[PDB]
């Protein structure tokens, strides 16, 4: 109900 | 792999041009091939000095 | 056409702009390649990375978020989106202060005639002899003269190439005149220097010229 | 038939453009080769890079979208297009900020300077333009205009390093002037040749000349 | 009736001030080259 | 790795600064490069001595 | 018509009292640096 | 509905 999209490239 | 060649500027605004060619004939006379066929060649003109870079001593 | 929309921010600033939901778009910074992101709130769809840097995304959402963004190089950033209707769009981001390096690599190299006549040529002025250079006897009178003037030959050096020489310049006449160092030509010189630095004459004979010559 | 219709397009800039649903399309870069394109809001049918460095695809729906195709040197632009009814179209595009090449980096740093000019200088001449060179959108107002003249850019080409442009100068007046080299200098340009080596024009305005700006 | 040559082509280069790799600032000057080197005319009347 | 240099004062409050530099010009005579090239150089001005630190002869 | 130099850029510092590692009152005094060294100034007008 | 006929020779 509250997370996050959190993402990383290389 | 020695100094460049200086071009001698003259004595007293145009930019270089270079220098005219001169060219040299050679009449040869006529001859047979070792195949016998008769030559009759003409006066062959080759070039014997190339161009060479000089500065006009024009009213600079 | 357009170009890109242009804004700078502090470090870790937070932005007010827009995106549009459809028409995938863009943010890069110019310099960086951007490495993370943390976009919530929306739960956008697309995140990948493109050949330039930058980062493009999709959002699908319909209210006003926020959108962090982070940088190889440490740059950390904020932005907050606001979706709209459509016809997506590019923005860039880069800081004010924190870029400066002014640091240029000196190019633009020389001939390899002219490097070698300009060290001897120095070499002549410092004193200090390079190796493979001895002195020989001063040339007779091997610079023209432009008038009322003289010579006075005092030495030279020589050897493997460029035969270097010293002469003197004295004004015999009284009154002061103008010079361009294209009058002492001779047929061999490569070049001429004026030691004590003068566009003008008055009278006293105390500069010295460097003339170079081949067969050294 | 037609030439190709050119755009400007700066790093990320958008232009407003037309494709066919039917009769697929052509965007080409020259100086580069397209290796990326990922247009969605309008879901394009497919994508097939061609051996030229272009990008072949083709869209079925009804609605303007966005595309977004990505070059190998780090070059990003937007083109927002807008199916019609069909006579597929090619388009051209032309950086207006020319991108880095560090192997024209050290191809130039590899020789001398003068020579460097000449060789550009040459090639732009003849025609055989250098492998490592793009071709970048002539910049306007790139040299001075010492008396009433009127120029016209025609051509660029770019890497890295001294930018080359062709431009064309008139004489808009009545008699004829002197044509000095260094009238047409800039803080910024390298070099300025006259291709017809003519000490004065007549009235006409069929006089070219090439420069050599750097920070391309 | 001899067989001349054809005169030379050259394009003069302006180099605008630039400061060398070794700290020496060059002034402008000009380069010369040649183009379109001279071959024979080939004649048109025999 | 010897003693440093000294800065001689002057002869009877003013921070210090380096002194002025000179420079020297060359003219070079045309030449022609070794790939048929026609140069017309111009005068090349290079630095001899570097800066070195003074006191002012002020009113200290 | 001769191509100058720019001034220079220095800054003198002010060492407050500071007692040593080997015990010596060293007293104030001033150490100057440069910063930006002098360069070719490049000519607008030719 | 929407594909290409692309061919390549040798």
């Amino acid at each position: 109900p509250g997370m996050m999209d959190s993402q990383e490239f290389s | 792999a020695t100094s460049a060649v200086e071009v001698p500027s003259a004595s007293r605004t145009v930019h270089p041009q270079r220098s005219r060619d001169q060219i040299a004939t050679v009449w040869i006379a006529p001859w047979v091939d070792s195949d016998n066929a008769f030559h009759q060649p003409g006066r062959v003109s080759f070039v014997v000095s190339p161009a060479d870079w000089v500065l006009p001593a024009r009213v600079n | 056409a357009q170009s890109p929309a242009t804004i700078s921010l502090p470090q870790g600033g937070q932005f007010r702009l827009s995106i549009s939901n459809t028409d995938p778009n863009m943010i890069f910074i110019p310099g960086d390649k951007v490495t993370a992101i943390t976009a919530p709130g929306g739960m956008l769809a697309d995140k990948r990375l493109t050949t330039a840097g930058g980062v493009l995304f999709t959002s699908v959402a319909t209210r006003t978020f926020t959108i962090f963004v982070e940088t190889a190089l440490g740059q950390t950033f904020s932005v907050v989106a606001t979706p709209v209707k459509g016809e997506g769009r590019v923005y860039r981001l880069m800081s004010a202060e924190p870029p400066s390096r002014p640091e240029t690599r000196k190019w633009e190299t020389a001939q390899a005639y002219e490097k070698l006549l300009i060290s001897l040529n120095r070499a002549v002025l410092t004193g200090d002899i390079p190796d493979g250079y001895g002195e020989v006897k001063p040339l007779s009178d091997g610079i023209r003269l432009p008038g009322g003037f003289s010579v006075t030959p005092l030495k030279a050096w020589a050897g493997d190439q460029l035969r270097a020489d010293r002469y003197e310049l004295r004004n015999a006449n009284t009154w002061g005149v103008a010079l361009r160092e294209q009058d002492f030509w001779k047929p061999g010189v490569r070049a001429v220097m004026f030691d004590n630095n003068a566009q003008t004459l008055m009278g006293g004979g105390r500069m010295t010229v460097t003339v170079i010559r081949g067969n050294g």
